[PDB]
């Protein structure tokens, strides 16, 4: 999972 | 422990994050030198590169 609210 | 914050582009706190989850970020790439974190206990966000300088080494790792 990518970090939140950091790759949209 | 769940206790590390970020604040993406668009100012929104995330978090709180344990240590673990915050390495596995820093080490695939995702975060900058200019990212703000801090941990809750922390007085303030601070840039990741301060971060390290601050603490003389990456927070995430062992130390």
């Amino acid at each position: 999972r990518p970090p939140p609210g950091l790759t949209n | 422990a769940r206790k590390w914050f970020y604040k993406d582009p668009q100012g929104e706190i995330q978090g709180p994050f344990t240590t673990q989850e915050m390495a596995e970020w820093f080490q695939a790439g995702y975060f900058s030198m200019s990212l703000l974190v801090k941990r809750g206990c922390d007085e303030g966000f601070q840039p990741l590169g301060e971060v390290i300088k601050m603490w003389g080494r990456v927070p995430f790792a062992p130390g």
